[PDB]
């Protein structure tokens, strides 16, 4: 699991150039950056950036 | 040679096949019996799962056959998957 | 083995939930086949509308409890009862009314409502 710096309504994640697994489900993902407005997972990536 | 070993591995399992009897008989009628023991101790066990309390043995498998155990759910499985990489 | 129906505890039962996969998920009317150790969950489900099948390979049912009963065993949602009878049951405890079904992040609990868009 990645850094997080605020948990809630609103969360924010660092990311690295590297895979990330949760339970079941392994991501791959790019160092950066991202902000969501919910609290639903959130990797940096095409797909989540769509 | 290898006769002999399959007519003693064949006699074994007639013997492991009449102790179910046995306890199938025990279950049927009572019963003080052979399978007594480890049914007995395993009911007030706090093993969820058989491999840990029988710890592999055959003949104690053998007599707790048809009881339940959380071993016989499948669907307490997670398969670990893999998410789609990229376009 | 053939699951059996028991009726224990059933007045400390406030609803039922579902566990699919492992994890828990709410229940819907669409779905057609369950596992079940309990005869209550009969009227819960027909009062509503809803018809099953009862089978080994599909998502089993848990009933929401106000009363600690069970075990904890590491790896399994809920507690885990055994009756006299050697079947298992499977409950879920709750501190605060105001409860659904809670997964765990590293540091804190968060409700969800859906495994696969949570922060579970």
């Amino acid at each position: 699991f990645p850094n997080t710096y605020l948990e809630g309504s609103v969360r924010v994640v660092t990311t690295f150039d590297s895979e990330y697994c949760r339970h079941g489900t392994c991501e791959r993902s790019e160092a950066g950056v991202c902000v969501s407005t919910s609290g639903r997972w959130v990797l940096n990536n095409d797909y989540y950036r769509s | 040679i290898i006769i002999w070993f399959l007519l003693l591995s064949v006699c074994l399992g007639s013997l492991i096949y009449s102790t179910a009897a046995l306890g199938v008989l025990m279950s049927n009628l009572g019963m003080p019996s052979y399978c007594t023991g480890y049914r007995e101790g395993y009911l007030n066990s706090t093993n969820v799962t058989i491999a840990t309390y029988c710890t592999g043995s055959i003949p104690c498998s053998v007599c707790l056959s048809g009881l339940d155990s959380l071993d016989t759910y499948p669907s307490l499985e997670t398969i670990q998957i893999t998410i789609s990489s990229f376009k | 083995h053939v699951m059996s129906k028991h009726t224990d505890f059933s007045s400390e039962i406030i609803g039922y939930k579902a566990i699919d996969g492992g994890v828990t998920r709410d229940i819907a009317s669409t779905d057609t086949c369950f596992a079940n150790k309990h005869a209550d969950f009969d009227t819960w489900f027909s009062q509503r509308g809803g018809s099953y099948t009862n089978d080994k390979a599909c998502p089993l049912i848990a009933a929401v409890i106000t009363r600690e009963v069970g075990f904890v065993v590491p790896g399994l949602p809920g507690t885990i009862l055994r009756t006299t009878n050697g079947d298992f049951l499977h409950f879920l405890p709750r501190v605060f009314s105001a409860v659904g079904n809670i997964c765990y992040t590293p540091s804190k609990l968060i409700e969800y409502t859906d495994f696969a868009t949570s922060a579970c």
